[PDB]
């Protein structure tokens, strides 16, 4: 809830502030990256001075033995080429432990997130989550991961990843924890040069239940705005690769007759599917007024453009000149949009594109039939409970520095 | 000193033409059949070619920058003393 | 990723025929197998389909009763037992594979993109 | 099961196995060679213990008078020096005959393959194929040959070689045929020491038609993997002599100007063209990875290296610095690849090499014009039905123990 | 025994007629496309005409068609170029050449030596007033 | 003693005396030798191509698995030298 929020790190007025009302101070030291589309998200580096220090108000500094408390945040951990990061070395990212290492710590290893809670005596307890290397499509590597940690002093400390409990260890043997005055977001003792992403850091003075953690997981990023593959906001005038949720091991390619094939198997780099394969698309506003946002929202009316080259976009349309119920998606070399629009929508991180006639008529969700990308109305009545239901769901993969494949 | 043309789409046969000292910026050649056409001392800036057939067609002392040839028969022998900078040929006709 | 049909021949009205389609590159677990006929002067006409994972078989309104689609227990050979042959059955018969994960619509007048793989075809002729 | 295939001898985890579904046992005795690039292929010797024994499942042992059946396999018969094999003596290599010589037998003789089928009463029929001594280039000697025998008990026994019917004889006079419980792959009664290759042994419970036989012939070896002259898999980093399919009596030599010549007539040993003449080449992966095997596949981007000596390789390139449409192939004494790549492909056992620029520009298929090896775009539109079509087809000859010439 | 010897080249008045004979040895005309190629005083070789004899097929450089006439004679084993209506700038050294029929059948306007299997010595053809 | 390897010379060498070298997989392609001498040197799996020589000798040198393609390095240019498994191909004789 909000009655339990004793620290909330939010972006406001050129910097980061505490919106809890307990007035904790937040200081940026050096080069801290601010995400232009969501400045609540920040990147810390380790090749130069780059840190965020939260000086906690004297009233909220944890100094009890029986007080239940929770920590919530999202972390983004790039693996780059997936070799530079392959080293057994626990490096810390968030440090709230005093001179005698009393308090709590969040530390990372190769494809691992570790939570450490140490008392005044020196007794400690750890939880961990190892998501492992990409086997097809990884749901964690270079994506936003929602980390939650609840601590019942008369029971177990629990670690949640994306709202699901994954590790619980009893903390009954821990006495008094006097956490640090400062919470330091900084990459300390990392073998390699890297950066880490943090957002929505919260401290609560109770043990959050699964329901509250799920409410946080669902509501913290704007549910109105569509998400990209990495979990950032989906943008207009941005090149994206496509991923079909039901066919993750396949990518979309162009055919000479202007149709789109899905019968292309993604190459692998040591069990990891290539994400930067196939056609590129761009989302374009139908009515671009003074809409001060490049963010794609639910039920936005858009054009989906195929990218032949950087400066050559062609409309993607549904070819309704067929007796078939499903209509093949084609590329229009002439620039003709054929009196169609696309309605964007979403189910969590999965995106839907509804091809419609300008007269208000439905042509169908973007899916596939056999080996060709099509628009089909079938999905309308089979979106949840069917083997083929997820065929209408898509992810938009942006080519970024944090995921390298060559 | 090149006659410039930009942001144009050509979708018709071009026959018995010599184009000398021309600068095409963001030109599209889509469904074009070239017949006895010669480009001399021309620059192709961010141009696009699609579904192109060519007969007795040459590019002599021409420069191509960030140009894409998709589904064309414009094989190497048609480029005489020309420079292709970051210009790509994708899915050639019969290749 | 290939299909080869055989078993087509010249028969009299009321005769019988057993068409077989051997596949290479995939089994019938991830693809729905189909028979499509091309009669001279006509467009492609869907004949039958089988879901190998399930016990679900489909037939066009006419064929049903005389034609039976089957698959082996190795899930890589497709059969169509054709009995009580009529002379309007005379056509080229193709075996086809549809990705089961796609939209499960069955168009009666399909195009090339309605199935992943088409065979070479086998001629069935019913002559008096 | 339920298929026409009642026996399929295939390789799984260090042994030979029946993949049909009827579960026949396959045992190896003594020294049986396994081909590393394709372990389905095995070699049996006669200078030591070397045999393969298939104990047939009682359910599939042939004991009828009217049930049609077919047998298929590939055989590889080296002639060594063409002299040690020059002896008229029939010797067995596959035995499915009972104590009363009832059943069937595959035997060999000098450049000859023989099939014998005998009933319980001692009535037999023999089909044979004598491919004879090499006159120029032989399509059989030391090559993989596809043997197929069909048996219609109300008609003819038919013998197919490489999908082509070459012999047929009526078996209407044969009654009950009771084959052996065991199928023995063993060289028995050969007057000289030799080995024999066998692969893809199949027993079917029907008479295969020409379409099914040609399908087996096309698809049993992986169509995605290129073949060498002998019919094995084409390999990376392997020395090969070159053969032009349209010019079998000619070999490729180097000129002083770095060009490649084709006006070199092969010497003959009796009537057999020499195979180990001309330049050697090696195929090299462009996008090398320690995950990739050494098999050359369709659409592989490669480099073709001229072998000046064991430790000196020079890239072969297309000399585009000319006014001619066709470009002469040149040896690069500097090691410069001239921003070129080669795309491999195949039609059956014949190989094509498409010289292209790194930017994707077609330069041409490897063929010849007059007396010089060139890259030409002409082949693109004349792959078939033209007299000069096969000038773009190449075989890669590996120097092997099975084919000797001094 | 592979050789080509050309004869018949000389000086004839503008508008005259000449009969070049290329006598070949070592090969048959059913295995080799035959060609006449000219070299101007200092310029690059220029392909003039070609013939395929196995199936009568003539190819003429545009400036040549209708005036000249390439022919073969498997009897006497000789290639002929019947020149006629000779113009001033047809003056050049005229070589006969043999190309392997089985190779890429392209006809380069300005060939190099590797365009043909075998070349002759050439006969001078001058035409002046 | 001074080991050079995996190199290629495409240029003229004039008025030089190289002593105590151990060339391993060296390439001499298009080289014109003019008054050059090699003394107490080892050529190991080296390659010569299109080499013309004048007043050039190999004195007390050792060649192993070396190929001489299209060279004029005739027998008299090797004084007191060992040629082991070395081959001459298509010499510049005429
Ligand atoms: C081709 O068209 C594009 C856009 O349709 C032109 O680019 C724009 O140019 C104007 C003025 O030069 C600018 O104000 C816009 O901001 C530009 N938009 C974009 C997206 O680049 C381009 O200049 C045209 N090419 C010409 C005229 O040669
Ligand atoms: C036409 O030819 C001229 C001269 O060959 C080219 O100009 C040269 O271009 C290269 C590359 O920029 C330079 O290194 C030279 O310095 C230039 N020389 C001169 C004389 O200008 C010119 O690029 C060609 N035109 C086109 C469109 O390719
Ligand atoms: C071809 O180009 C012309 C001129 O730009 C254009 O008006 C026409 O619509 C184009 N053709 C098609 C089919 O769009
Ligand atoms: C061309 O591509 C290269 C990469 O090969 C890149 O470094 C360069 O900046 C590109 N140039 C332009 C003008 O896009
Ligand atoms: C030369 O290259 C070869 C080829 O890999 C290598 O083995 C060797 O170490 C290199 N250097 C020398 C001095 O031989
Ligand atoms: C000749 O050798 C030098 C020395 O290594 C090299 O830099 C140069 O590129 C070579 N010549 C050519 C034409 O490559
Ligand atoms: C040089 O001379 C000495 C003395 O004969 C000999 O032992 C040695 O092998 C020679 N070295 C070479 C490289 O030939
Ligand atoms: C030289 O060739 C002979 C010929 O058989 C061989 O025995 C010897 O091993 C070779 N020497 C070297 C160094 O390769």
């Amino acid at each position: 809830i909000k009655s339990s929020s004793v620290l909330n790190m939010r972006y406001k007025n050129d910097k980061y502030v505490d919106t809890s009302g307990y007035d904790s101070n937040i200081n940026i030291n050096g080069d801290v990256y601010k995400y232009p589309t969501n400045k609540n998200q920040f990147g810390i580096y380790n090749d130069k001075l780059s840190e965020v220090n939260i000086s906690q108000n004297d009233y909220i500094i944890y100094d009890n033995k029986y007080k239940n408390f929770s920590i919530s945040f999202w972390v983004r951990i790039p693996n780059y080429d997936n070799k530079i990061v392959n080293v057994n070395n626990e490096y810390t990212i968030i440090n709230c432990m005093r001179d005698n290492n009393s308090g709590w710590k969040v530390s990372l290893n190769h494809n691992e997130i570790i939570w450490t809670l140490q008392d005044n005596a020196g007794i400690n307890q750890k939880l961990a989550f190892n998501y492992g290397n990409a086997n097809g499509i990884s749901d964690y590597i270079n994506k936003w991961i929602f980390v939650t940690i609840t601590n019942d002093r008369l029971g177990d400390s629990k670690l949640y990843i994306n709202g699901n409990l994954i590790d619980q260890k009893s903390i009954l043997n821990l006495g008094n924890i006097h956490v640090s005055d400062n919470i330091l977001f900084k990459i300390v003792n990392c073998s390699y040069t890297r950066y880490i992403g943090i957002r929505y850091f919260n401290i609560f003075d109770k043990e959050l239940d699964e329901t509250e953690i799920q409410t946080l997981y669902s509501n913290e990023p704007n549910t109105n705005i569509l998400k990209d593959f990495w979990g950032n906001y989906l943008l207009y005038d941005k090149e994206y690769y496509l991923l079909n949720v039901l066919k993750p091991n396949n990518f979309i390619d162009r055919r000479k007759d202007s149709t789109l094939s899905i019968n292309n198997i993604r190459s692998t780099i040591l069990l990891a599917n290539r994400l930067y394969s196939g056609i590129k698309v761009k989302i374009q506003r139908v009515n671009n007024s003074s809409t001060n946002d490049n963010l794609v929202r639910k039920n936005d009316q858009v054009y989906i453009n195929f990218v032949a080259s950087k400066t050559h976009l062609f409309p993607l349309y549904a070819d309704t000149a067929t007796t078939n119920k499903e209509k093949t998606i084609k590329i229009s070399s002439s620039g003709n949009r054929f009196n169609q629009v696309v309605v964007m929508n979403s189910v969590g991180n999965n995106c839907t594109m509804n091809f419609k006639n300008n007269n208000g008529n439905n042509i169908g969700l973007l899916g596939f039939k056999a080996d060709t990308v099509v628009a089909s109305t079938w999905y309308y009545t089979h979106m949840r409970d069917h083997t083929n239901s997820n065929g209408c769901f898509w992810n938009f993969i942006s080519e970024e520095h944090g995921w390298q494949e060559k | 000193e090149r006659d410039k043309y930009a942001n144009f789409t050509i979708n018709f046969t071009m026959e018995n033409q010599i184009h000398t000292g021309m600068e095409y910026d963001n030109g599209r050649f889509i469904g074009v059949k070239f017949k006895s056409v010669t480009f001399k001392d021309s620059v192709f800036k961010e141009c696009y070619f699609e579904d192109v057939t060519s007969s007795n067609t040459f590019f002599r002392n021409c420069t191509f920058i960030n140009t894409v040839f998709y589904n064309t028969d414009l094989f190497e022998y048609k480029f005489v003393n020309s420079r292709l900078i970051n210009s790509t040929f994708l899915h050639n006709k019969e290749g | 990723l290939q299909l080869v049909e055989t078993g087509g021949g010249l028969v009299k009205p009321g005769g019988s025929l057993r068409l077989s389609c051997v596949v290479s590159g995939f089994t019938f677990d991830d693809y729905r197998m189909a028979w499509v006929r091309q009669a001279p002067g006509k467009e492609l006409e869907w004949v039958s389909s089988i879901d190998s994972w399930s016990i679900n078989t489909y037939y066009e309104d006419s064929v049903k009763g005389r034609f039976t689609i089957s698959t082996d227990n190795a899930k890589n050979t497709l059969y169509l037992q054709m009995s009580s042959l009529k002379p309007e059955d005379t056509a080229v018969y193709y075996c086809a594979a549809e990705d089961r994960l796609g939209v499960p619509t069955i168009n009666a007048h399909p195009s090339k993109y309605d199935y992943n793989y088409w065979g070479q075809g086998t001629q069935v002729t019913v002559s008096s």
